[PDB]
């Protein structure tokens, strides 16, 4: 109880002893931490925008004259509702008559050109197993050349291009993220280790009386968390100021070239996770660095 | 004299039948085959075409912008509108020629 | 309580600090430790404390063999001992009150008792006016007496002094010796290493002499 | 000049005295520095490297039914080769007939709708003559003033789609680079400052024996340049392990998407510059720290 | 070549260490600076050497006023004197050969001459055996003697000793005093602050006493 207060007071004392050194260390930690946060912001926002844009196409097999109500029921029992399918978009006959009329193509030719031979569109979103283009490949032709509909409006591999872009914005950003977390790992560890090395002269506490290793450790653990935590606190303030600067310019460009898909920040949970992880890393580094010294000051 | 008038009316009716056959050819083949063609020009948005294509294009657009401006998409729609105007004119002319043939046949039949 | 049985110590590098030391010191027995420079006196005191490990022989402190002490039991042995070093080994960034009070903090004592006892121990050596000064703002003799005050604060059972008078004048040297005697009259075993002669000549105590790591007195 | 040799020997000995402290400092400098040198691959390779033209308005006038094989040269003799134009893309008549069939536009109407009246035209490459914005603009209609070409589908292209990359992208990546090129300075300076703070005692001791202001400085400068230089060299040993590893992923997506982007590594002309810059940073940080801690011991 | 004209020194905080000290020391002259603990001895030696600055009065060294010295000319004042401190102020990461040799390196001497002179100065105190050891591997008296060897290695013009015979026994203390006297027979002015009464009682040298920052000794 009282030992906790004494150790915390000692940690604060040796932190405030040299204001410039601790300030420089905190600045280095915060600067090294504001990069992965911005990378995760941009990755998450791009992922959300890409998910909102288009998850899957609606390209299906174009129906021949054999399509009817009963033939549509058969196509549902075969591919449109029994095979890989999420929903049903059977717009056969009049359903794809007004819709074609109000589409980009101008209507009105029905009153003159007898009857409009609108196809029986049978759009369906295949399941995850059939979502893959490689899984589709022959099966997509097999699904198209199964029964009923004659022609097949194949896809343009837009989903494949999106998948390749996601794989890049995966592998590459994953390597960047692991590099950044290693960087902050080593920054915190080295700063704590060097501070403990400077204040190592307290072999006296170990030599003087039975100041057990637990007693010696506590001023250094709490002074390691206070260094990582303050690095994470300054990063959150610094990270969010930066994105506000690169938001008004970024949001305006999105509106011109489409819709103003702005940039969001971090949820409270993300900030808490960052603070907790930084404090934990600092605590671990302080423990390791101090236990390194507690062994070479022994007989 | 009535028989000569009837022979003139029968020649007029034969000419009207020939004009009806020519109208069959022009307008009814328009309808059947060239309106398969016309509703295919409209199917370039309705049946196996377009579907209100607004998807963003990739790098190095092989047409696909000149397409929708004036090529197999844009000029496709432009020539479709031109042919739709031509087919509306053809349908109006088919109605006019049907009225003319009906007037000729009604003159022949009343005579 | 202290006991050496054929204890030897050769520091890693080839320098035999001590050889064949054997002696016995009963509870409440004052004694002096003398010798030339490099004899091996601070090495004897270090072996008693536990800072160094003997290469041979056996060491007994209060009846418990400490020649093969673990690393989780050295703290209690070092708590039972009040030692003043030659370097004064004192924290340079804490007030002298904190330096004198750290043994009480480690022991686990209350606050009012800590203040009372640190004041008494600082007054005994004549430093109570400087209870707030940092150790950099003291002289050599004043830092020496800060070390002495820290040693005598926890009422130890053995007091191991390692030249506690050098850097102190003659009147202060006599005052320090009289303080150690007033501690020893209770039953505290005092072992005082020193090589000044005007102090250990006017008082009749057992004197152990060393000469190149061999006890010529016992 | 034995002073230089003695100072270098002292700096080397001081570095070698703590192999785990020296190595853990070089490690953080190299990892904190490979990010600028690996993110510079992206902006040198791919971007800039594979610069494939742009949405330029090659679109041109639409010729009437008077266009023929001879009229193609006549239009060239007027606008397509005499006015501002570089290349010839006259797809008149059958040229844009099968290509129009195999494009997104389905065929089969040509056999039914008599003959396809594909409005004639000829994409051009406005050479300097009309290349200039105004050189085109006004003279763009003047270009139309050539042979026949009933219409002129000449367009613009690029639009705002050429802003969601010159804007959003043109600032964020520069900001990230600035962040990294501040982090490297900060980490090197902090490491060197802490190294001097560890051994300030010898500074004091040899200052109060006489010495000079410059004698005390040399072992610390040479040990601060050798820390930046040795930490940058390991970043060049790294950042080629990563780039060659990333070459496999980029090569796989080359054929799947189209043109094969070719990856490469850092050149000597930039490797030497990086080593020099890191050496200078370490040197100046050592000078700052030692001069700061040399006016402390001057009562 | 040492003149104090009404010198006074008060440290930051309110401890008047030196008050109204005036005296004079001629070229080639020995003296003993004696006083009680906390009197102002090391402060006086620091004022002479150049470490501290007086609050009033004048200090003349070698005939040139140094009471207000530029930070550029100090290393050429501190180079003419050999100072023996009380902490021994050693470089603990170098060898003792490097510690003794660093003044010659600072002054810019050759290599074989450095080796010869360092060996001579280490023999004069008895530490030639230990020229390859780091100062951690030496006792207290041996580190003291390393400092003393460092001081005399460069043939100074003034010797300023601050309790140079603590941690040394009486034979070694007499040997060190004999070394100082043999340096003073050449014309080196010595000033040696001491807490020893026996050592000064067996010689006839000027004696500056100092009682609470008041010289009244000479
Ligand atoms: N750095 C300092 N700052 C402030 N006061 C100091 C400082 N060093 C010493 N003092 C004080 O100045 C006075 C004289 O100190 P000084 O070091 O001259 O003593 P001394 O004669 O060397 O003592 P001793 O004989 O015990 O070595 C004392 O009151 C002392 O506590
Ligand atoms: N850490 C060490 N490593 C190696 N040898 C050492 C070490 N410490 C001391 N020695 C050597 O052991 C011997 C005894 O040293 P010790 O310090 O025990 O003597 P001392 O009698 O206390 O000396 P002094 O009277 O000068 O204080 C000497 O040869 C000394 O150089």
């Amino acid at each position: 109880n009282e030992q906790v207060r004494y150790a915390f007071h000692g940690a604060l004392q040796d932190l405030k002893s040299k204001p410039f050194a601790t300030f420089l260390t905190v600045m280095v930690i915060a600067i090294s931490l504001t990069l992965p946060s911005v990378c995760y912001m941009v990755y998450k926002n791009v992922n959300q925008a890409a998910t909102q844009y288009y998850p899957s196409p609606q390209i299906t097999v174009y129906l021949q004259k054999t399509l009817d109500d009963d033939a549509a029921a058969g196509v549902v029992a075969q591919l449109q509702a029994e095979q890989g399918v999420e929903k049903v978009n059977y717009l056969s006959r009049e359903d794809a008559l007004g819709e074609f009329r109000n589409w980009s193509g101008f209507g009105g030719a029905l009153d003159m050109l007898e009857e409009n031979p609108l196809p029986a569109v049978a759009v369906v979103i295949p399941k995850l197993d059939f979502q893959g283009t490689e899984s589709l490949n022959t099966l997509r032709d097999r699904i198209t050349q199964i029964n009923g509909i004659d022609e097949v409006r194949m896809d343009d591999s837009w989903f494949a291009r999106l998948a390749a872009l996601t794989g890049l914005v995966g592998r590459v950003s994953a390597m960047i993220g692991v590099l950044m977390v290693a960087a902050v790992f080593l920054v915190i560890g080295n700063s704590v280790r060097l501070s403990i090395f400077a204040r190592r002269d307290s072999i006296n506490v170990q030599k003087l009386i039975g100041a057990t290793d637990g007693f010696i450790l506590r001023p250094f653990l709490y002074g390691g968390a206070l260094l990582g935590f303050s690095g994470a606190l300054l990063s959150l303030i610094l990270s969010e100021i930066l994105v506000l600067r690169l938001s008004s310019a970024v949001a305006e460009v999105a509106q011109v070239f489409g819709t103003k898909f702005d940039i969001n920040g971090l949820s409270f949970d993300e900030c808490l996770l960052l603070l907790l992880v930084c404090s934990m890393i600092g605590w671990v580094a302080a423990w390791l660095a101090t236990v390194q010294h507690l062994r070479h000051f022994t007989p | 004299r009535k028989l000569r008038e009837t022979q003139n009316t029968l020649n007029q009716l034969n000419k009207q039948i020939d004009e009806m056959n020519a109208s069959i050819a022009k307008l009814e083949q328009q309808k059947a085959a060239q309106e398969r063609s016309l509703a295919a020009q409209l199917d370039a948005a309705f049946r196996q075409g377009e579907h209100t294509g607004i998807q963003l294009i990739l790098s190095g657009e092989e047409s696909q912008r000149g397409q929708r401006l004036q090529a197999y998409f844009g000029y496709l729609n432009q020539a479709r509108q031109e042919t739709i105007a031509q087919l509306k004119q053809t349908r109006e002319e088919v109605a006019m020629q049907r009225a003319e043939l009906e007037e000729k046949q009604s003159e022949q039949q009343t005579l | 309580m202290i006991r050496f049985e054929h204890v030897s110590k050769a520091y890693l590098g080839g320098r035999q600090a001590l050889q064949g030391v054997t002696f016995h010191m009963q509870p409440g027995e004052m004694a002096f430790l003398t010798g030339h420079s490099g004899a091996g006196k601070s090495t004897l005191l270090k072996l008693i404390c536990g800072i160094e490990r003997p290469s041979a022989g056996k060491i007994w402190f209060s009846g418990h063999d400490i020649t093969r002490l673990k690393n989780r039991e050295v703290p209690f042995l070092r708590r039972q001992i009040g030692m003043i070093f030659q370097d004064h080994h004192l924290l340079m960034d804490r007030t002298v009150y904190d330096n004198v009070a750290i043994p009480l903090i480690i022991a686990g004592a209350s606050g009012d008792d800590i203040r009372r006892r640190v004041s008494a121990a600082l007054d005994k050596v004549g430093l109570l006016d400087k209870a707030k000064n940092f150790p950099i703002q003291l002289s050599g003799g004043e830092q020496q007496r800060v070390g002495i005050a820290r040693a005598v604060v926890n009422k130890p059972a053995v007091l191991l002094a390692d030249q506690p008078t050098g850097n102190l004048d003659d009147a202060l040297s006599e005052g320090i010796l009289r303080l150690f005697e007033e501690f020893n009259r209770v039953g505290v075993t005092v072992l005082m290493a020193t090589h000044d002669i005007n102090l250990i000549s006017r008082r009749s105590y057992r004197m152990l002499t060393l000469s190149d790591g061999h006890l010529h007195g016992g």
